[PDB]
RNA sequence: CGAGUGGCUUGCUACCUCGAUGUCGGUUCCCUCCAUCCUGCCCGUGCAGAAGCGGGCAAGGGUGAGGUUGUUCGCCUAUUAAAGGAGGUCGUGAGCUGGGUUUAGACCGUCGUGAGACAGGUCGGCUGCUAUCUACUGGGUGUGUAGGUGUCUGACAAGAACGACCGUAUAGUACGAGAGGAACUACGGUUGGUGGCCACUGGUGUACCGGUUGUUCGAGAGAGCACGUGCCGGGUAGCCACGCCACACGGGGUAAGAGCUGAACGCAUCUAAGCUCGAAACCCACUUGGAAAAGAGACACCGCCGAGGUCCCGCGUACAAGACGCGGUCGAUAGACUCGGGGUGUGCGCGUCGAGGUAACGAGACGUUAAGCCCACGAGCACUAACAGACCAA
RNA sequence: GGUCUUAAGGUAGCGUAGUACCUUGCCGCAUCAGUAGCGGCUUGCAUGAAUGGAUUAACCAGAGCUUCACUGUCCCAACGUUGGGCCCGGUGAACUGUACAUUCCAGUGCGGAGUCUGGAGACACCCAGGGGGAAGCGAAGACCCUAUGGA
RNA sequence: GCGAAAGCCAAGGCCUGUCGGGAGCAACCAACGUUAGGGAAUUCGGCAAGUUAGUCCCGUACCUUCGGAAGAAGGGAUGCC
RNA sequence: GUGGAAGUCUGUUAGAGUUGGUGUCCUACAAUACCCUCUCGUGAUCUAUGUGUAGGGGUGAAAGGCCCAUCGAGUCCGGCA
């Protein structure tokens, strides 16, 4: 799998999926991503995000 | 009851405000006991994912409103792991008011449902739109 | 009206001293069922990992699809039984009768003990067969010894030596197994005695703490509401009633907590290997990289990285043997971050 | 109606204390009792089954969460296998709390001429002490057994290390007109308890990095303060639980009870002699402690002019002092350095762009630049420091 | 009862009261469940008019109750920061002390014993701890009664 | 900055609210920060702690002695250049 | 619109007080202290200095409060052994 966040590779047997209000699905590879996410900003607009690479 | 199929961490406690998953005309829950739970000396009841539980109605329609009914944890916000190590929480804590036989009072589930919960309650599950 | 409520940790593991031994010591061995073998090994714990498995459990209905499995990693490198020591029965218990040594030993092993230098094999034996003619020959064990040097991760090189009893047909025949082994050099391998799938007591002595609150060492709660506030935050709430006039031991208090050996059962043995595969990114932290024969054991392992543990076919299982489980992954990503 | 047991209730008595044995409830934490609420085994039944009712053995384990009330008690709710009771100075204030009782202030009602009273109500109203002894939890030093190293034994000691439930197959089966509706056994899980561990999730992380407000160092750069981080955002290790792993069966002897053989008493009889079975209870099993077990243990080797040990030096898998464990050039124990592995999130400067503005000036954007800064981890690496050396010892 | 004591015999109100013994009164509201609270009822053990009654905007570190929000008050505890605590140098008290004292389980005794009696256990010294006991220390008991006491 | 407010900083004064050294510095205690999910279930009682917060615009109930209630509530904005 | 009233409001301005934490302390720093929180803060306000009232007497917006750590009758000495 690929973190829907940054899109790193997702190493098996963790992450954590977070299931959205309208059903949707997330699939983070780490808490800080997650967390990024929160905040309410776009893994494009992070430089260290494979995303943004 | 038949095994999950995953772990949970109950993400609630009698005296838990959540939301009901279904069109009964009720749209909060007050969470009263858990089925076939136990606790100790000043633990608060805790209830998780797949229980059944007793419930009040805190918020809806007059008629359905102070009603002691049963139901079933739909969704929570506490993480439950899957067998693969990975990790699932929802955006909120909802369940479905249920009868004697464990078939929806409702018509309809708003909202996702575990698939964990499908391997309890079928007629609950064959009755969800979406289920992770 | 009281509720009632189980009394605060348990009463099975105590003194809850320090130990004597850093090195465990089994107290119970593996019945004298099939052939004959030596009935323990050793190793040291180097960190944990985790890697995917196929389902094994055939009353599972996940039988055969994947699942995360964490597992502590455990360099077992080979140990050498020098020499075989024998125990007579006497109207006061087993008592060691006479032991059976080498000549060939470990470049290192003399900063433990005063190897011998002067030691009739022969007469040993002699004495122990006809100890047995009489019938007088109680269980035989090997005393064993670990080559620390063998694994760089750990800093010490003198041996821990520790005495395992060998188990096997009848005495006759597993006495005198015992004696090839020793005779060689004593040197064997986890694989001479465990195969991956199967189920061991692992023992160990558990991380240290030094002192510790009853709350953290016994499991109290800690003073509740406004009484938290007034000056007594985790101390209990009494050391007894007036009668009996004196505190019971049972009572939880303060103390040495952690750093006791602990033996703990039916650990199943997920794969006996050799390399640097079962390896993370970075070096297990406080600890380095393993690159050698090393273990698998499902879960955790008393102890802490570097300790030495100690396996033992285990003498209560609950579940039958379902060998070598295929190992789809293992996981090598750092154990930092 | 008659005979009792208990010492939880209440009363009687006035033996003990008035140079004070701190009150009620609760709380926390520990041990116990059985007259047993659940759980195990049984007997009877107005026992078809299922669900009960009554009774017997049994105290191993459990017996929980809430709403009103200071309440004990009790009422009420929803769960539950069940939500049993009692003793321990109505256990527990050199532990807590202080709602009630029971000081001084005050009100109301009743009584009183009045001061003032109440076995009435009400609002307010203080919780001292550095532990000598003993006790216990953990930690050391000596001596005895009578030179050292290593490995054990096991007299005895502790345990609940496990308790319980739900679900599936058995089975819509036995039973039953039907309605309804079991079991043995085999499985999966949950809950409480237990011991341990941190790959994973989660918390911390005043290590660390960034953003930004006020002010000061003239600006810039780079920085100090704002309580022991200004605030906000992120967070490695480690420690942790909300995370993860592990926690039998089976033998042996019994209670109640079911029976065998069997006599006194030709018969009969589970008992008088003998015997087969039979409880979550008892013993063993398993874990943990245990040569100070005075019968003070056993074995192997080394050594008695030398084995081994203390101090010394570098450090922790250890640690409040002490202890413990490891390394010490025949070396990778610590640091430097360089990699690796990680945390932040793109440095200074300069170049271009920039709403505009005559200009001066210009917040900010992009590039250089996965940049800059940083790390309690690992590896390589004798470069630095483990040097020198003292001592005890049959 | 359809007057008598002793003059009159409770009017407007208010009322289960900060006054109501019965009492958790009855009904309702509210809650899963409300000896609380609020409303109605009210025969008020033992309300009521300057012994002031009813009522009432504003005000209040005044007494009771509910909701939203909030949160380590709780479930259930964790980690961290600073000052102690622990070791070292210096300084250096006090409380307390009939004597003896390593105690434990029972018993006995003026009926609540480290010291008596029977047993059990117990090698000596020291460090830390939290305080079970010494009916621990602190105060010639404030309660109660007694004195041909005091104010 | 509204300010004789907070915070920072001069001048001036001080290191004399006068014992020090050492251990990642344990248990326990005092002051305190942060805690996932839940959210008063704690308790006599929400005690303690927390939440809210400055300014401007919009808007504002019952009741009232017309003074008040009222900053009711509720909603929006907030920098730098 | 002006005007700027008030035993008016907010307010750790100064200053006055003392609600809660039943926190810290309780052989104290202190024979009434510390901290956080909180009340008042143009008035029946607070305060310095001077001055008046004396013991069954003062003073008392009244708590039997206060009259030099002493108050249901101050303190000293005497009556008094
Ligand atoms: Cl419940
Ligand atoms: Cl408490
Ligand atoms: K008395
Ligand atoms: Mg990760
Ligand atoms: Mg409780
Ligand atoms: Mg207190
Ligand atoms: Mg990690
Ligand atoms: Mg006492
Ligand atoms: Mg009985
Ligand atoms: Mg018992
Ligand atoms: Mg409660
Ligand atoms: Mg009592
Ligand atoms: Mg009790
Ligand atoms: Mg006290
Ligand atoms: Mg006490
Ligand atoms: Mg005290
Ligand atoms: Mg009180
Ligand atoms: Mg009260
Ligand atoms: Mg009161
Ligand atoms: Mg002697
Ligand atoms: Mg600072
Ligand atoms: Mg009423
Ligand atoms: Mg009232
Ligand atoms: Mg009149
Ligand atoms: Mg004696
Ligand atoms: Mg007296
Ligand atoms: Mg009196
Ligand atoms: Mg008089
Ligand atoms: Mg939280
Ligand atoms: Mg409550
Ligand atoms: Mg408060
Ligand atoms: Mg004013
Ligand atoms: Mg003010
Ligand atoms: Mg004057
Ligand atoms: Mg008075
Ligand atoms: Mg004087
Ligand atoms: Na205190
Ligand atoms: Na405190
Ligand atoms: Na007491
Ligand atoms: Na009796
Ligand atoms: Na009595
Ligand atoms: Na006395
Ligand atoms: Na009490
Ligand atoms: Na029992
Ligand atoms: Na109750
Ligand atoms: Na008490
Ligand atoms: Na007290
Ligand atoms: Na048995
Ligand atoms: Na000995
Ligand atoms: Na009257
Ligand atoms: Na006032
Ligand atoms: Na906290
Ligand atoms: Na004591
Ligand atoms: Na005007
Ligand atoms: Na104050
Ligand atoms: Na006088
Ligand atoms: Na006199």
């Amino acid at each position: 799998r690929e973190c829907d966040y940054c899109g790193t590779d997702i190493e098996p047997g963790t992450g954590t999926m977070f299931v959205h209000k309208d059903g949707a699905t997330t699939h983070f590879c780490s808490s800080k991503c997650e967390n990024n996410a929160d905040l309410g900003r776009e893994a494009r607009n992070l430089e260290w995000t494979d995303t943004a690479r | 009851m038949e095994a999950l199929g995953a772990d949970v961490t109950q993400g609630l406690e009698k005296g838990s405000l959540i939301t009901c998953a279904d069109n009964t005309g009720a749209r909060e829950l007050k969470v009263i006991s858990v089925h076939g739970y136990s606790g100790t000396k000043n633990r608060h009841p805790k209830a998780g994912l797949g229980d059944k539980i007793t419930v009040s109605v805190t918020k809806g329609t007059p008629e359905m409103r102070r009603q002691v009914l049963e139901a079933v944890v739909v969704r929570q916000r506490k993480p439950i792991r899957r067998p693969d190590g990975t990790r699932v929480k929802f955006e909120d804590n909802a369940a479905v008011i249920v009868d004697e036989n464990e078939d929806p009072r409702g018509t309809e589930l708003k909202g996702p449902i575990a698939r964990e919960v499908a391997q309890r309650f079928g007629s609950v599950a064959s009755a969800a739109t979406m289920i992770v | 009206p009281q509720p009632s409520r189980p009394r605060k940790g348990s009463l099975g593991f105590g003194p809850r001293k320090r130990s004597t031994s850093e090195t465990p010591r089994f107290n119970s061995w593996p019945s004298d069922d099939g052939q004959p073998g030596v009935q323990g090994f050793a190793g040291y714990k180097a960190g944990m990992t985790h890697v995917v498995l196929v389902n094994d459990e055939p009353n599972s209905p996940r039988e055969g699809m994947e699942e995360t499995v964490p597992v502590t990693v455990i360099e077992t490198p080979p140990m050498r039984a020098v020499a075989l020591r024998a125990y007579e029965d006497t109207p006061y218990g087993q008592r060691p009768l006479t032991e059976v040594w080498t000549d060939e030993f470990h470049s290192e092993l003399d900063r433990t003990l005063d190897v011998p230098e002067d030691h009739d094999p022969d007469a040993a034996e002699e004495q122990i067969r006809d100890a047995h003619e009489a019938g007088d020959l109680g269980d035989l064990r090997l005393i064993t010894h670990t080559v620390p040097d063998a694994v760089p991760s750990v800093p010490k090189k003198k041996p821990d030596v520790m005495e395992t009893r060998v188990g096997g047909g009848s005495v006759s025949d597993r006495l005198d197994h015992a004696l090839d082994i020793v005779e060689d050099g004593g040197e064997h391998a986890m694989n001479d005695i465990f195969r991956a799938g199967e189920y061991a007591d692992v023992a160990g002595v558990t991380k240290g703490k030094g002192t510790q609150g009853p709350v953290k060492r016994w499991g109290v709660q800690k003073r509740k509401g406004k009484h938290a506030r007034q000056g007594w935050r985790r101390r209990i709430g009494n050391l007894g009633p007036w009668n009996p006039s004196r505190v019971r031991s049972t009572v939880p208090q303060q103390g040495q907590t952690g750093y006791h050996q602990r033996t703990e059962l039916n650990k199943r043995l997920i794969d006996i290997g050799e390399g640097d595969e079962p390896t993370v990114d970075g070096g297990f932290v406080n600890y380095g990289e393993v690159d050698g024969p090393y273990t698998l054991v499902k879960g955790s392992v008393p102890g802490p990285d570097k300790r030495l543990v100690r396996f033992r076919p285990a003498v209560r299982p609950n579940d039958q043997p379902r060998l070598d489980p295929e190992v789809r992954y293992v996981s090598n990503e750092s154990n930092q971050g």
